[PDB]
C-alpha cells in the first residue's frame, strides 16, 4: 500500500540523531564493503598516477531503520542519504575524486 | 483490458461507413491505439495510428486520404471513417491498443465490412 | 488577485506530497518515457577514445498524486519546484565526466498537465566514451554507443520506454553536427537488459 | 558572558539587504591592499598574477553598540550576516579567494560603527604589453576595482595615507621584468547603469632567442668548411 | 517501407515434436519483434514481446530468441490445441507484419 | 528615513511567491535585454571556440514590485536576486560558462 509506506518513513526518521552511529556505546558495527570496477581509462608515467572508474557499495546493518509493516525493500530517493548515518571512509592515496553528476548524484 | 467495437457494417459502394472501438477499464489518454486490417486468409496490414492526447495521426501511404481517424476523448472512444468504399475493400477491422514494447497487447472483437 | 487563486492551487498540490517515494510504490509500477534531441555531435577525440554530445534530454512520467482542477489545465512551472517532486535517476552507463548546465539559472523545464502527465527536460553535455577498432585506418567505420539506464531501481519498479516510435525517437539537427573528420551517418536505437 | 547580549542587541531589527544611510548622504569605503607576490609574467597570453590582501572601511550607524568592551573581534562566521560592499575588479579574468582551512576573512567592530572587512585574494588582469620602446620599455600594469551595483550617489572609494605596500620584493618570482615604481589614481567611469567611480592601482614594470639563433648560424657558416677542401 | 519474410509457408508436424518458425526481417529491426497467435475465427493474442520475452499467462513452452535481423519461435512440447497462424510483427517503425504460418497437426 | 525604506521593503517581499511569472493568467511579459561586450580574449581554430567576457543586463516590468511610498532608485543587495523572480536565460552553444566570484557574486 501506498499510506503505511509514508507514515512508518516518517516515524523512521524522526527522533533519528545523525551524530551517533548505531551501537555507540557497545560492539563495533560491521561495515561490508565491495567494489565493481568499471574502466581504467591512463597510466601516466610523467605524473605517476592512474584514473579508474568503480561502483563503490558497503553494506552495514542499523537497527533503528527497523521496520515490521511492510514486506517490500523500500528504495528510497538518493535525497534521503543526508540525513541517514554512512560510515566515512577515504582513500589514503588520491589526488582528485569526484561523484559522478550526470543527471543527479550517482548514489 | 477489454476492447469493445460496433455490429456489422453493410454498405454499398460510395458511401461513408464509420466503425468505432470503445475503450474500457484504461484511461484512452495514455497509450496511442491502432488499426489492422484483415482479408479472408491473408496477412495483417496497417491502417493507420492515433494519439488521443495531441492528436497527430500518421497513415499507411497506400490507404492515406481514403481513412481518417479521429477520438473523442471524453467519450473514451476512437472512431474510424471510411470512404471511397470499392469492391475489394470487405475486410474485417481491429482496434489495437500499444502497450510493453510496442507489442499490440490487447485487440478487439472485429468488425465485418462488406462492400456491394 | 490573480495570484491568490493559483498560489492556493500550487501550495494544496504539494501538501502532504513525499518527494522520496516513487509514485505507485506497492501498486502498478512506473514507466518513465524518454526522448533526445541532439544538438550537436561533438568534436570525436582519437586520442582519448571519446565523443562529446549535447542532448536535450527528456522524460515524461504519470504521476497520479499531482493531479488537480483548474483554469489553465497545463503548467508551466519556474525551474525550483522541480527539486520538491519526484524526478527518476538516470545515469549514462558509459559517461566519464557530464556536465548539466545552469547558465543563468538550470536549464529544467516542467509541465505538469491537469490529467497527471508530467514533462521534465534537461540540458546535457555528455563527453562519452567508446572504444574503437583501428584495424582499418584510415578506411575504418565506427559505432560509438551511448546507453542511459536507471539507476537504484530495478526492472520490476522503472521501466523505460521511448516517447514516439524507436525509430523517430533520436533526432538530430540539421547544421548542428559539427565534425572536422568523421562525418555522421544514422541513428540506431535497441532496448535490452543488462544484470549487476 | 555579555558579548553575548551584545551581538544579538546588535543584530536584532537589523536588515542585510539594505547598505547603511540609504536616504542620506552616500557611505564613504576607505580602501587599502597589500601585495604579497606577483607571479609570472608571459608575454604571449598578455596576463599576470597577482595576490594581494585587500582591506576596506565604512562607517555603519546600526553597529554602535555601547559597552566596557571597547573593541570585539570576529571570526569570518560573522560576515554573512551584517552588510558587506561589493567589489570587483574590473580587470580582472580569473579571481579565487583562499579557503584553506577555513574562510579567509576578517572582521573588526569598533566602538561606534566603522567595521573592519579584509579577506585574501588572486588576481589575473590583462596587462597591455607593449615592446617596441626596448631596451627603454616600461611596461604598466593595471589592477582597477570599483563598485558593480552603486552609482557615485551611493557609494564613493577614497584611499589612506599610505594605503600600498609591498614585501620581499627578491621572491616575487619574476624573471624577465623586474619591478620599478608603483602609482594610484582615481577616475570616474560612464556606463549603462550610470557613473561608477573606478579606483585605479597600476605599477611599473621593466625588462632585462638570441641564445638559440647562434648555434642556427653557426653551423650554417660551419658547413662552408667543405667548399675549400680539395675536390 | 519494411518488410518482413517469413518461412515456411505452412508446415504441419506431429503430436509432442520440436518446431522452429523464422522471420526474416530486410531492413534494421534490433529486438522489437512481435509473435501474434490468431486462431480460427477469434482475435489474435500476444504471445512474445521484443524477443525471448514471454507476456504474461503464456506456458512456457514457447521461446523466442532474435538479432539485428534473424529471429526465431521454436514450440516445445505442441500440444494439441497449438494448431494456429502465427503471425510476426515487428515495431521499429511504422508496424509492418509478416505474410503469418499456418500450422496443422498430422 | 531608513525605517520608511525597511517596512517598504519588508511589505514587498511578504506573500511574493516565486514560482510563478508576473502576469501568470494574462499577456506576456515584456523582456529587454541588453549586452555590454568587455573584451574578447582568444580565438582558436583547433578546438573552434572563443571566450568573451561581458556585462549581462536585462529588464522586464513586474506589478508586484511596486512601491509610491520612497521616490529613490531602491538598489538591493546581491542576496535578493534569490527571492524575486529571474527570468531564465540560457546560450544556445556554451561550452564553459561562470559567473565571476571575486568578492561576491557579481549580480
Ligand atoms: C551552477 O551549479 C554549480 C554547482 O551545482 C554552482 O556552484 C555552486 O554555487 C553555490 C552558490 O554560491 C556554492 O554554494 C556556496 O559556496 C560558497 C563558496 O564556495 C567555496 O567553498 C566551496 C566549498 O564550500 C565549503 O564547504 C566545504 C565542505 O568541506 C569546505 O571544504 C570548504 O572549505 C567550504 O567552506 C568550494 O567548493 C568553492 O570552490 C568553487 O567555487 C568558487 C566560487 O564559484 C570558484 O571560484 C572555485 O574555482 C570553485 O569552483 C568555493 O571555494 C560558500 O561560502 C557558501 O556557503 C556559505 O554561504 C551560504 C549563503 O551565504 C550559506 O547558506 C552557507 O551556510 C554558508 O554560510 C556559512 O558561512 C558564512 C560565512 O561565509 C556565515 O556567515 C554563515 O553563518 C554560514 O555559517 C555556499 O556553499 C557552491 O559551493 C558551488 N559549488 C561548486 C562545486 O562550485 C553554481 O554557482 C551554479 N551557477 C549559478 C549561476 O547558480
Ligand atoms: C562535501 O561533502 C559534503 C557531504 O555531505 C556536502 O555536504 C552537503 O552539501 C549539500 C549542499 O551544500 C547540503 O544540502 C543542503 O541541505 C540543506 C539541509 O536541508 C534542510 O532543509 C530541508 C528542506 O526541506 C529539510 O527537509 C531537511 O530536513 C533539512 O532540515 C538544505 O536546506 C539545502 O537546500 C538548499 O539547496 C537546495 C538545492 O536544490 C534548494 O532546493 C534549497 O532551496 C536550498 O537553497 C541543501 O539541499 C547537504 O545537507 C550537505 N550534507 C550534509 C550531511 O549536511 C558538501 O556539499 C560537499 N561539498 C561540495 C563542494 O560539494
Ligand atoms: C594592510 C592591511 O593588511 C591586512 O588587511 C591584513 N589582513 C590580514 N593580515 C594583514 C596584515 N598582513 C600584511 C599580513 O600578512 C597578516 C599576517 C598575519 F599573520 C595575520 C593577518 C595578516
Ligand atoms: C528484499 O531483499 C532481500 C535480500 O536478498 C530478499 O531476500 C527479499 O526477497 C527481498 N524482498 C522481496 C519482497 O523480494
Ligand atoms: C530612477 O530610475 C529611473 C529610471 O529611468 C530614472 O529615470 C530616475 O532618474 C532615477 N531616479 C533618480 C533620482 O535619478
Amino acid at each position: 500500500n501506498m499510506s503505511l509506506v509514508k507514515e512508518t518513513v516518517d516515524r523512521l526518521l524522526k527522533g533519528y540523531d545523525i551524530r551517533l552511529r548505531p551501537d555507540f556505546g557497545g560492539p563495533p558495527v560491521a561495515v561490508g564493503m565491495n567494489i565493481d570496477i568499471a574502466s581504467i581509462d591512463m597510466v601516466s608515467e610523467v605524473n605517476m598516477d592512474y584514473t579508474l572508474t568503480m561502483y563503490f557499495q558497503q553494506a552495514w546493518r542499523d537497527k533503528r531503520l527497523s521496520y515490521n509493516v511492510i514486506p517490500l525493500n523500500l528504495t528510497l530517493d538518493n535525497r534521503v542519504a543526508d540525513q541517514l548515518w554512512v560510515p566515512d571512509t577515504y582513500f589514503l592515496n588520491d589526488k582528485k575524486s569526484f561523484v559522478h553528476g550526470v543527471t543527479v548524484k550517482n548514489r | 483490458v477489454q476492447l469493445q467495437q460496433s455490429g456489422a457494417e453493410l454498405v454499398k459502394p460510395g458511401a461513408s461507413v464509420k466503425l468505432s472501438c470503445t475503450a474500457s477499464g484504461f484511461n484512452i489518454k495514455d497509450t496511442y491505439m491502432y488499426w489492422v486490417k484483415q482479408r479472408p486468409e491473408q496477412g495483417l496490414e496497417w491502417i493507420g495510428r492515433i494519439d488521443p492526447a495531441n492528436g497527430d495521426t500518421k497513415y499507411d501511404p497506400k490507404f492515406q486520404g481514403k481513412a481518417t481517424i479521429t477520438t473523442d476523448t471524453f467519450s473514451n472512444t476512437a472512431y474510424l471513417q471510411l470512404s471511397s468504399l470499392t469492391s475489394e475493400d470487405t475486410a474485417v477491422y481491429y482496434c489495437a491498443r500499444k502497450g510493453l514494447r510496442w507489442a499490440m497487447d490487447y485487440w478487439g472483437q472485429g468488425t465485418s465490412v462488406t462492400v456491394s | 488577485d490573480n495570484t491568490t487563486v493559483f498560489t492556493r492551487i500550487l501550495d494544496r498540490l504539494l501538501d502532504g506530497y513525499d518527494n522520496r517515494l516513487r509514485p505507485g510504490l506497492g501498486e502498478r509500477v512506473t514507466e518513465v518515457k524518454t526522448d533526445i534531441f541532439v544538438t550537436s555531435f561533438g568534436p570525436v577525440s582519437d586520442h582519448d577514445m571519446e565523443y562529446t554530445i549535447d542532448v536535450f534530454f527528456r522524460q515524461s512520467w504519470k504521476d497520479e498524486r499531482l493531479k488537480f482542477k483548474g483554469p489553465m489545465t497545463v503548467l508551466r512551472l519556474n525551474n525550483l519546484m522541480a527539486s520538491k517532486i519526484w524526478t527518476p535517476d538516470t545515469f549514462f552507463h558509459n559517461g566519464k565526466k557530464s556536465v548539466a548546465h545552469n547558465m543563468t539559472m538550470p536549464n529544467k523545464l516542467l509541465r505538469i498537465t491537469e490529467d497527471g502527465t508530467l514533462l521534465y527536460t534537461m540540458r546535457l553535455t555528455v563527453r562519452a566514451e567508446c572504444p574503437m577498432h583501428l584495424e582499418d585506418f584510415p578506411m575504418d567505420a565506427h559505432a560509438c554507443p551511448l546507453k542511459f539506464g536507471s539507476y537504484a531501481y530495478t526492472r520490476a519498479e522503472v521501466v523505460y520506454e521511448w516517447t514516439r516510435e524507436p525509430a523517430r525517437s533520436v533526432v538530430v539537427a540539421e547544421d548542428g553536427s559539427r565534425l572536422n573528420q568523421y562525418d555522421l551517418l544514422g541513428q540506431t536505437v535497441d532496448s535490452g537488459i543488462v544484470q549487476s | 558572558g555579555d558579548v553575548t547580549v551584545i551581538l544579538n542587541n546588535l543584530l536584532e531589527g537589523y536588515d542585510n539587504k539594505l547598505r547603511p544611510d540609504i536616504g542620506v548622504k552616500p557611505t564613504l569605503i576607505h580602501t587599502d591592499m597589500y601585495v604579497n607576490s606577483i607571479g609570472p609574467v608571459n608575454a604571449i597570453n598578455m596576463e599576470y598574477t597577482i595576490d594581494i590582501f585587500f582591506a576596506q572601511t565604512w562607517y555603519d550607524r546600526r553597529l554602535k553598540f555601547n559597552s566596557t568592551i571597547k573593541v570585539l573581534r570576529l571570526n569570518s562566521n560573522m560576515v554573512g550576516k551584517i552588510w558587506i560592499p561589493d567589489t570587483f575588479f574590473r580587470n580582472s579574468k580569473k579571481a579565487d579567494a583562499h579557503w584553506i582551512t577555513t574562510p579567509n576573512r576578517m572582521l573588526r567592530i569598533w566602538n561606534d560603527g566603522r567595521v573592519l572587512y579584509t579577506l585574501r585574494l588572486t588576481i589575473d588582469a590583462e596587462c597591455q604589453l607593449q615592446l617596441h620602446n626596448f631596451p627603454m620599455d616600461e611596461h604598466s600594469c593595471p589592477l582597477e576595482f570599483s563598485s558593480y551595483g552603486y552609482p557615485r550617489e551611493e557609494i564613493v572609494y577614497q584611499w589612506k595615507r599610505s594605503s600600498v605596500e609591498v614585501g620581499d620584493t627578491r621572491s616575487w618570482r619574476l624573471y624577465q621584468f623586474s619591478f620599478v615604481g608603483l602609482r594610484n589614481t582615481t577616475e570616474v567611469v560612464k556606463t549603462t547603469s550610470g557613473d561608477y567611480v573606478v579606483m585605479s592601482v597600476y605599477f611599473d614594470l621593466s625588462r632585462r632567442t638570441i641564445q638559440t639563433y647562434i648555434p642556427c648560424t653557426l653551423i650554417v657558416v660551419l658547413s662552408w668548411v667543405s667548399f675549400w677542401i680539395n675536390k | 517501407n519494411i518488410v518482413m519474410t517469413q518461412s515456411p509457408k505452412s508446415m504441419s508436424m506431429s503430436v509432442g515434436e520440436r518446431v522452429t518458425l523464422s522471420c526474416k526481417a530486410s531492413e534494421y529491426v534490433g529486438t522489437y519483434v512481435s509473435w501474434y497467435q490468431q486462431k480460427p475465427e477469434q482475435s489474435p493474442k500476444l504471445l512474445i514481446y521484443g524477443a525471448s520475452n514471454r507476456y504474461t499467462g503464456v506456458p512456457d513452452r514457447f521461446t523466442g530468441s532474435g538479432s539485428a535481423t534473424d529471429f526465431t519461435l521454436t514450440i516445445g512440447s505442441v500440444q494439441a490445441e497449438d494448431l494456429a497462424d502465427y503471425h510476426c510483427g515487428q515495431s521499429y517503425s511504422y508496424p509492418t507484419f509478416g505474410a503469418g504460418t499456418k500450422l496443422e497437426l498430422k
